[PDB]
This record gives structure tokens, sequence and C-alpha cells, in this order.
């Protein structure tokens, strides 16, 4: 269960911050 | 450049970030232009995981490097089993490392001052191997990371 948590919050936040579109 | 989608140069990320957490930056030239702006993008990550996953984070114990490799392989083979890869998720693989490092600081059984040498190394095989080919169709970290992420 715990390293479903971490790859899930890891995976949110990750596509989350990609949209850091420029250039 | 191309050739920076290799080992070598992706170790030396993964170190220069352990580095950074651990506030001993080596004393040379400087850390590079990319890794700069890495480690700004990746402990902004890393604090906000800590934070939403403190009593998560605190079922974990890693005592040695060997819980921290199967932990971080375990942990990174589920957040990209979908196949899907981008710069965000890649950022997130540089948090994470954060994380570990800090809790071996203070768990590890029997500290060795080299350890963050060992996890930087299980970082890059990981990077490499399963973003390495997709890093350098996007331009390598100085055309496609370094250009996303640096200052506007």
């Amino acid at each position: 269960s715990l390293l479903e948590k971490l790859a899930e919050y890891l995976r949110q936040m990750a596509d989350e911050i990609n949209k850091k579109y420029v250039k | 450049g191309m050739t920076d989608c290799e080992f070598g140069y992706i170790y030396r990320l993964a170190q220069d970030y352990l580095q950074c957490v651990l506030q001993i930056p080596q004393p040379g030239s400087g850390p590079s232009k990319t890794s700069r702006v890495l480690q700004n993008v990746a402990f902004s990550v890393q604090k906000e995981v800590e934070k939403n996953l403190k009593s998560c984070l605190d079922n974990v114990n890693v005592v040695s490097v060997d819980t921290a490799r199967t932990l971080f392989n375990q942990v990174m083979e589920k957040e990209f089993e979908d196949g899907i890869i981008n710069w965000g998720r890649i950022v997130t693989i540089f948090a994470f490392e954060g994380i570990l490092i800090k809790k071996l600081l203070r768990q590890q059984i029997a500290p060795d001052v080299d350890t963050y040498k060992e996890i930087s190394y299980f970082v890059a095989e990981f990077i490499m191997n399963n973003t390495g080919e997709w890093i350098r169709q996007n331009g390598g970290w100085e055309n496609g990371f370094v250009k996303k992420f640096e200052p506007k």
C-alpha cells in the first residue's frame, strides 16, 4: 500500500508540474 | 548536448542534487547550469511531497542503501509503469532520491560518507535505462529540460 501511495502522489505532482510549457 | 543523456552526465546530476540536499556542494567550478536549474525545481517538489506524505513517509525505515535501492526501484517502477515519460516525472525522480538520502541520514544503521554516491548511481541507472531515449529525443538536458524550466 505504501509504495502505491508514493508512486501515485509522485505521478500526480509530476504531470502537474510538467505544464512548464516554454520554448 | 546529445551526449548529456549518457550515464556520466546523469550521474553528476543525481550526485549534485544529493549534495544540494545534504548541504555539501563540492567547491569546484560550480554546478552546471542544468544542475542549478534542476536543484530549484526538484527541491520545490521534494518539500511538497515530504509535507503532504509526512505520516506516510514515517512508516518506512530506510536503514540501509539496499532498502533505499529496493524502495526507489519499487516506487519508481510503479510511477512509470504506464509508459508515459515527461520532464515533470523525471524531476520527481530527483525529488525522491532527496527524500531517501534525508531518511538515510537519520535512519541508516551504519552511516557511510560515501553512501550518497551509491544512491546517485542507481538513480542514474534508472533514469538512463527507463528515460534515456526519451530524453535524447526531446533535446536532452541542455535543449530540452533547461529550456522549459529555466527562469522566464
